[PDB]
């Protein structure tokens, strides 16, 4: 490829990596919601088992 | 966020190796080179993990893997050379006689 | 200090003997004084002697292999299981080498380095069996694989041998990279590579909601590498092409020795380890796919070597069923199946190597063999009926356990697949008996009689196949012993 | 003596891979492959039986259309073998399996093209 | 009167030593 | 061969070549019987499941059709063989092989003549 | 009656004749080899029976350990 | 280098010396040890001779086989002697020269 | 627990006899035809005499397995196996030992081209078949039965007459293997409950109704391929026709009995509730097969295809009687089993005589053989009558006693089964008249020879056997009734 | 043809054994390993027939 094509590709990849950084920050920001959802679903399963174990 | 970025560097190298396998049906030399890319990505993971965990076991394996990569490249290029010599070409239509 | 190395006397001896044979072969093969003599058979006999002496050293010093276990702990672990696995591996190597002398002499394969590479791969498989860490496991696997890649392309002027070498190298390097990725993921997630440390960290949690995705994918990728190694579907397509294209002694060695070494590795990495049934489902689905594909593809084959390759794929499926069920009897039956399949495969390849002096290539080439060599046709038929699993032959044990585990573990689809695949296999095995006994071809092929080595080995394996079930207790007890040595 | 070997002799011509034409001789009732192996045009060791189950198209020949009319049509097994044994996996419309062609008196003067030999000696 | 192949003589002695050693090995084990 | 075909002498399986027969560049297809004192000349062919009578002479390039009985000097068609007759031929070959086994068992892999040569030398110094 | 030595000697004799027959040789081609094969078969059969006894003895101890470990759970 | 001879499975016979030196183990060789060594060396020399006739190097092949046999035979004898002295193998003879000496 | 019997004559020696014959023959040069023939014949004859002595010492008062003897498999003694017979299996052993020497005698003239391989195969078949009839274990029954497939495969494929033998042997092996695998699944199902596969034990273990039904269906699938039952009967025609004469004799006279014997030995007693629920189902399949396959027999044009198709109709009458679950039904089913093993074998022997001379099986080629082969014609007519269940012959005794047993349970199945009398007579007489009666056809056949001395002797024990059981079946019914009575009473206590 | 037959029939025991060994040594070939070794194995003259008896 031409030198300028290579450099334009490198600039595109730099933009892609900065977007990846934004994605990682977003995923980090939603840890608490995910743990809360996990806890609620675990409680659902445990209540269902304890009610089914009763019979 | 350091560790995730090092890991995604290794990740893109591994993914590029997979893609080189997928995209080079007619170019078995680049298939070999893609496999070498995958091996470099794993070697980097061991070094990055060794730094991250403060443990030297990652580095010992990194050196030994470099030895394995060297030997495997040597023998692979030997097999390439003999295949080329027998056929006079590297085209994949001449290495498909065994089938079924 | 010296006495610590009593734990590695067999490996030290075999490595040093291999070095001696390398030097001897290179010094006298290049000699003008002796007119550059072929040394494949001379070095082969000396290497068979070296293998037997290694087997004596290992077998006799059974307690001494566990000496200095704390000092050697971070390198390997020797116990009862590794002891018997290594003895079996050495016996398989010795039989394979014994079947090579007619090939060396009549084909004039004069390369002594073939024997040296077989010996080095045997050292590699010895180290594989005793591996107790991901690093050691990978290194021993790679030594083994590199030796195999070189020997598979040993007929360097042949289109078939070069093609087999190339396909082998590319696909094996791919799978090895996948497995190494798995090891790196496991190391990063747990900070450990020793099998004991991995056993402690993983036990008790499996998939408890908050599941380490790194450990999961490490297990997955390592399993993919192992499944490639045992020729399990869908990581199997290399095996038929490589088996066909390699020289027939290479095919014989690849069909037996590497299975023992990697099944030892599989049992020590996972059974000794701890994770969800996910891995057991992996091997279950691969077993089902392997039986189906092996049966159908073997039914399609017209050539003997390809048929044997697909038969081996089907049988590894049968064997992996025993790993999936996750019981002590599962491991026992897996070991019994590996043993019986190894003996049967050596029988079949002794017959194939005997017929390769006349260049047997097609199943149809066996026409009128019941007339031109009646005893040989009966011996091959006993082997084929053992392969089909017909009782009272030794091959019936694998079928019996396949159905036993299924009706116990509660599986019925598995029972159906086993029934259909067993019937298909019986058909394509008895096709060979029909060709040797029932057909009346216009043109016959008269085969040169085999040498003494292959006849003795054939006689012994045929007696074992027909008579093992009359006195099977030692195998049952030794396999049960090994299964328990893994845990306690 | 009433019955002679020359009664069964079928004249033939074969064009080798290098293009030079040779007059070859075969017995009617036997296969084209046997006539081709008499003079070594096809190596006899590469194809020892006249059976479709012992064929990897080592016996493959190319025949012009004016002689294909005079032969029985290719069966499914023959076309399967020819197609799989092609390097490009393409069936050649003028290709025949020599082990399946039986020489007859009606094939006098037929021209056959002998392609380059495929590898056959599996290690 | 005499066998002159010295390598063959050494090999004969080696075979004899192997046989006698095997016998003694059995008898003292 | 005058026929142009390869001139190797090929005696196929289950062929009984009667005593005092002369063969030269002839082909005998499987399951045939050649009568005693017969002559088969260059390029001649005897097709499968045929019988030649004793004293038969087959000129060069001549042919014996399959399933027939021929004889004479030169060989002439006599009659067509019944299927039971043709089934008898490999049985004759097998019986002759069985007889030859009795002779094969009379010889050990080595003779004892070398001892006679030894003593004949020793008496001669 | 039927002992390990007898069965082993018979199997060694059978192997030598089977090996001779596979090579299309006469059954009794090298009779000293038949003697050697009978000896080897007898040795192998006696050793196999002894080894089976030892293996069962070892398996009993190891199953004792396994059962002790498994019975530890109910304490 | 920290070393530890401790074996996984304990010795079943009286331990005469837990880590015997090289010279002591060699000096402990019995007539059975020299019989095993000589048998392995003789078999190896025989195999070297017989396998070397066809290439024409029976002499050098005998030497190579004898080297392999000497190595393996010494290894086997050293194994047996050291295992007797450490109590891994039945060693009534070693115990006699220990109680007495 | 060692169960060694005190009797001098026991099952072990009878088992060993043909094994010893086979081991002796492997080493005798094929050049020694006279010796090979005499060794095989003498071994088979000694086995037959031994079986007769086994009959002599039989107790007809007991329901306990007789001559019971055990063989150890492991020094752990967890898995121990037993041999024993009763009133149900004794006569099948005697029949096997009687039929094997006949098979050796049939190929006497062609033994120059057969060889030791022919005698060895039949001796190995004899040993395996006797073993199968003498087992008190579900697992050994499976092994020894599954083992009989290899020598039968060889016998069909090597000494069969035409190239159709390839397809015939393939179908035989594959059908039988499928059935055997289904039995294996049932044997493991039982083992998981019981921890053992010993017949004497499983006779004393209760099975749940649901598991009884499921175990019955797996045992059914195995036995119904061997009976044979519709629609898995189509392997029998090709297999029995394409086989050599002695092969056909063994296939129809002994091998067909394994399925009905498996119903009597295992399925019926072990699952008495499952047996009752499935009786209408068994009755329907059996009655359809008798009517359908008899009409098919009428339109067959091959001598051997007619005789082979006849066996399917006869075996499905046997199933009707044994599932009637009374004395007449089960006793009649066993008697027809043995009688069929004599009549069918003799009829296969008659056709083999004709095919050996003329090498054709098409009915249209023959005709008028009464004027050239009167001795063969007279013997052919007698066995033709015995195939129509004519009173005085042995097959009438089994046929009527089954119809009696079926009538007391279901009148409808007895009426449909009795239609075998009309149809069985139609094709049997049509076959006899088209072959033996009429005028010669010299364009097809002009050279004939009646039976020689060997062929006459072969038929004599068959003629004596059918007349003997036909007029005085008490010698057989006396030795069977106690075992039969306890089979019927099994599972109920009133 | 008489010349080759007369030559063969008059050979002594020692020459017969030498030529038996030569015939065994040159019965097959491994020209590939020879090329790896850089040598060319030639048929000895005692095993080569004169051109006047060959079919060509
Ligand atoms: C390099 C080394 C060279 C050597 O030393 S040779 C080695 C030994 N080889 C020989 O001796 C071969 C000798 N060749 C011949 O004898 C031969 O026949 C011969 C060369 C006369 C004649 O062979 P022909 O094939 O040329 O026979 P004709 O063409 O003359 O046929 C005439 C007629 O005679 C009859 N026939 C011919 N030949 C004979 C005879 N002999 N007898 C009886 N009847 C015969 C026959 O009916 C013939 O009619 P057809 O069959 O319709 O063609
Ligand atoms: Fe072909």
């Amino acid at each position: 490829v031409k030198v300028l094509t290579y450099f334009g590709m490198t600039l595109a990849a730099f933009a892609f990596w900065q977007s990846m950084d934004k994605v990682h920050v977003w995923i980090a920001l939603h840890q608490d919601e995910k743990q809360e959802r996990m806890e609620k679903e675990a409680e659902v399963r445990r209540v269902r088992a304890e009610l089914l174990r009763k019979a | 966020m350091d560790l995730i970025k090092y890991f995604t560097f290794s990740m893109i190298i591994f993914i590029l190796g997979i893609w080189g396998i997928l995209l080079n049906r007619r170019n078995i030399l680049i298939m070999l080179m893609s496999i070498e890319l995958m091996l470099l990505a794993v070697n980097l993971n061991f070094l990055v993990f060794s730094v991250s965990l403060d443990d030297m076991m990652g580095q010992v394996f990194a050196l030994l893997v470099l030895t394995v990569a060297a030997a495997e490249s040597a023998i692979g290029l030997a097999i390439f050379v003999i295949t080329f010599r027998v056929r006079g070409t590297i085209a994949v239509e001449f290495i498909n006689s065994i089938q079924g | 200090m010296f006495n610590l190395f009593l734990a590695v006397f067999p490996e030290i001896f075999i490595i040093n003997a291999t070095f001696i044979l390398l030097i001897h072969g290179v010094v006298f093969s290049t000699s003008k004084k002796y007119d550059y003599p072929p040394l494949a058979s001379n070095v082969g006999w000396l290497g068979l002697l070296s293998v037997l002496i290694t087997l004596l050293l290992l077998a006799a010093g059974a307690p001494l292999l566990t000496i200095a276990h704390l000092f050697w702990n971070n390198l390997f672990r020797r116990d009862n299981f590794t002891y018997f696995c290594q003895i079996f591996l050495l016996l398989s190597t010795a039989g394979t080498i014994s079947m090579c002398f007619d090939f060396f002499d009549q084909e004039r394969f004069d390369a002594f380095e073939f024997i040296v590479l077989i010996l080095l791969s045997t050292c590699g498989m010895l180290f594989m069996i005793s591996a107790y860490d991901l690093i050691a496991m990978y290194l021993a696997i790679e030594l083994q694989s590199l030796c195999f890649y070189v020997i598979a392309a040993s007929k360097r002027k042949s289109e078939f041998s070069t093609e087999a070498g190339l396909k082998y190298l590319i696909l094996g390097a791919f799978s090895s990279g996948i497995l190494l990725f798995g090891c790196s993921m496991i190391y990063g997630s747990t900070g450990a590579t020793h099998f004991d440390q991995l056993a402690k960290i993983l036990t008790g949690y499996e998939i408890t909601g908050a599941r380490s995705s790194g450990i999961f994918m490490g297990i997955l990728f390592i399993a993919v590498g192992f499944l490639f190694k045992i020729t399990a579907v869908p990581f199997h397509m290399w095996a038929p092409d490589i088996y066909e294209g390699s020289p027939t002694p290479v095919t014989a060695f690849l069909s037996i020795a590497p299975k023992i070494s990697i099944f030892a590795n599989i049992l020590r990495v996972f059974i000794y380890g701890s994770y969800g049934a996910t891995l057991q489902q992996i091997f279950f689905f691969c077993s089902i796919a392997s039986m189906i594909l092996g049966a159908l593809a073997a039914m399609a084959q017209t050539k003997v070597k390809r048929l044997l390759a697909y038969s081996s794929i089907g049988h590894v499926g049968y064997i992996c069923i025993g790993f999936s069920c996750g019981t002590i009897e599962g491991i026992q039956s897996l070991l019994i199946g590996i043993f019986i399949y190894a003996l049967m495969t050596m029988d079949a390849f002794a017959i194939v190597l005997a017929l390769r002096q006349t260049r047997v290539k097609y199943i149809a080439d066996l026409g009128a063999l019941a007339k031109t060599n009646p005893i040989l046709a009966i011996t091959f038929s006993i082997t084929m009926f053992s392969y089909a699993g017909i009782p009272p032959l030794a091959g019936f044990c694998s079928k019996f356990y396949l159905f036993f585990a299924a009706l116990g573990c509660g599986a019925y689809f598995l029972a159906l697949v086993g029934v259909v695949t067993s019937v298909i296999g019986c058909f394509y095995y008895i096709r060979l008996v029909k060709r040797m006994f029932f057909d009346t071809p216009r043109t016959w092929i008269l085969y040169e009689p085999m040498d003494r080595n292959k006849s003795l080995l054939l006689a012994m394996t045929s007696f074992f196949i027909t008579l093992f079930l009359l006195y099977p207790s030692p195998l049952f007890s030794v396999t049960h012993q090994m299964a328990l040595s893994l845990y306690l | 003596g009433s019955k002679k070997v020359s009664d069964r002799i079928v004249k033939l011509s074969a064009i080798d891979p290098d293009g030079y034409k040779q007059d070859i001789i075969g017995l009617s009732g036997q296969t084209l492959l046997r006539a081709l192996t008499h003079t070594g045009l096809i190596d006899p060791a590469s194809h020892r039986l006249d059976d479709i189950e012992a064929c990897s198209a080592e016996c493959e020949v190319q025949i012009a259309e004016e002689w294909l009319e005079k032969l029985p049509p290719r069966t499914y097994d023959e076309e399967y073998v020819l197609k799989r044994s092609s390097r490009s996996r393409i069936l050649n419309k003028h290709s025949r399996l020599g082990c399946q062609v039986v020489l007859t008196q009606e094939l006098q003067g037929m021209v056959v093209a002998v392609p380059e030999a495929k590898p056959w000696d599996i290690p | 009167k005499v066998s002159e192949d010295k390598n063959r003589n050494y090999a004969v002695v080696a075979g004899v030593v192997a046989i006698v050693g095997s016998i003694g090995w059995y008898l003292k084990a | 061969s005058p026929t142009g075909l390869p001139a190797q002498t090929l005696i196929d399986r289950y062929v009984t070549v009667g005593a005092y027969s002369l063969l030269r560049s002839c082909t005998i297809e499987p399951e045939c019987i050649i009568g005693q004192h017969s002559i088969l000349m260059e390029g001649s062919l005897v097709e499968t499941r045929s019988i030649l009578e004793a004293g038969s002479v087959l000129p060069p390039g001549r042919r014996i059709p399959s399933g027939e009985l021929w004889g004479g000097n030169p060989a002439r068609f006599i009659r067509t063989l019944t299927n039971e007759e043709t089934l008898e031929i490999p049985k004759l070959a097998v019986a002759i092989n069985h007889l030859s086994g009795d002779y094969f068992s009379e010889f050990l892999p080595y003779s004892t003549i070398y001892l006679e040569v030894e003593k004949f030398k020793k008496s001669l110094g | 009656p039927i002992s390990a030595t007898m069965v082993g000697a018979l199997l060694g004799l059978g192997t030598q004749m089977y090996s001779n027959a596979l090579r299309k040789l006469p059954y009794m081609r090298h009779p000293w080899e038949h003697v050697v094969g009978m000896g080897l078969g007898a040795v192998f059969a006696n050793q196999l029976v002894k080894w089976d006894v030892k293996l069962k003895e070892d398996l009993d101890v190891m199953l004792a350990k396994a059962r002790a470990a498994n019975e530890r759970r109910y304490f | 280098m920290n070393t530890d001879i401790t074996a996984l499975e304990k010795a079943q016979y009286p331990v005469v010396d837990r880590n015997p030196a090289f010279t002591k183990v060699v000096g402990n060789f019995s007539t059975l040890d020299y019989l095993r060594f000589s048998t392995i060396t003789g078999i190896s020399v025989t195999v070297g001779y017989l396998s070397g006739i066809k290439p024409g190097i029976k002499g050098p092949s005998m030497v190579t086989g004898g080297l392999i046999g000497l190595m393996g035979g010494f290894m086997y004898a050293y194994q047996n002697s050291a295992g007797r002295l450490m109590g891994f193998f039945p060693n009534d003879g070693e115990v006699a020269s220990y109680q007495k000496r | 627990l060692e169960h060694f019997c005190e009797c001098y004559f026991n099952l072990s020696g009878l088992i060993l006899c043909p094994v010893l014959g086979s081991i002796i023959l492997l080493f005798i040069p094929n050049s020694r035809i006279r010796l090979i023939r005499l060794i095989g014949l003498c071994a088979s004859l000694i086995t037959f005499l031994y079986s007769l002595v086994l009959w002599i010492q039989f107790d007809s008062s007991t329901a306990k397995f007789q001559f019971v003897e055990s063989l150890r498999w492991l020094p752990y003694e967890n898995i121990n196996f037993y041999l024993g017979i009763d009133g149900i299996s004794l006569f099948f052993v005697i029949l096997t030992t009687f039929l094997i020497p006949i098979c050796i005698l049939v190929g006497w003239s062609g033994m120059r081209s057969y060889g030791k391989e022919y005698i060895i195969a039949f001796l190995i078949c004899e040993f395996l078949m006797i073993a199968v009839f003498c087992m008190l274990d579900l697992l050994l029954f499976y092994v020894f039965f599954e083992s009989v497939l290899i020598p039968m495969f060889i016998i069909i494929g090597v000494w069969g007459s035409r190239q159709r033998k390839i397809k015939a042997a393939y179908q035989f092996f594959l059908y039988t293997l499928l059935g055997s695998l289904f039995m294996l699944l049932a044997i493991l199902l039982i083992l998981f409950q019981t921890g053992t596969t010993d017949l004497q034990i499983l006779l004393t273990t209760e099975f749940s109704e649901r598991r009884q039904i499921f175990l019955w269906i797996a045992f059914f699938a195995s036995f119904a391929v061997k009976v044979p039952m519709v629609p898995v009967h189509i392997w029998l025609p090709e297999a029995h026709v394409e086989a050599p004469t002695a092969g056909s004799v063994i296939l129809a006279g002994i091998l067909l009995k394994f399925g009905t014997y498996g119903f009597l030995r295992f399925s019926i007693p072990m699952f008495p509730e499952a047996t009752l629920c499935f009786t209408p189902f068994i009755y329907t399949l059996s009655a359809i097969a008798i009517i359908y396959t008899s009409l098919t027999t009428l339109r067959q044009i091959d001598l051997k295809k007619i005789i082979a198709y006849s066996s399917v109709a006869h075996m499905n009458l046997v199933t009707i009687g044994m599932f009637s679950l009374n004395i007449q039904g089960i006793g009649g089913s066993i008697l027809l089993m043995l009688s069929h093993g004599l009549v069918s074998s003799a009829l296969f022997l008659c056709v083999g005589v004709l095919y050996d001379r003329h090498k054709t099986r098409l009915v249209r080629y023959y005709g008028g053989l009464v004027s050239t082969m009167p001795n063969f014609s007279t013997i052919f007519f007698f066995f033709t009558l015995a195939n129509m269940s004519l009173p005085g012959t042995s097959s009438f005794i089994g046929e009527f006693l089954i119809l009696v047993g079926a009538f007391q349970r279901n009148s409808l199945v007895a009426t449909l089964a009795a239609l075998g009398m009309i149809l069985g007579a139609a094709y049997s007489l049509w076959l006899y008249n088209r072959v033996v009666s009429g005028n010669l056809k010299p364009d097809f056949l002009h050279k004939f020879s009646d039976l020689n001395g060997r062929e006459v002797f072969i038929f004599i024990p068959f003629l004596v056997g059918l007349v003997w059981m036909g007029v005085y079946p008490k010698v057989f019914l006396d030795c069977m009734h106690t075992s039969v009575s306890n089979l019927v009473q099994h599972g109920k206590f009133h | 043809l008489a010349q080759i037959h007369a030559s063969e029939n008059s050979k002594s025991f020692e020459q017969i054994e030498v030529e038996r060994a030569l015939r065994k040594k040159y019965a097959r070939k491994d020209e590939d390993y020879d090329s790896m070794l850089g040598i060319t194995r030639e048929t000895p003259p005692e095993l080569i027939l004169p051109d006047n008896v060959l079919p060509g």
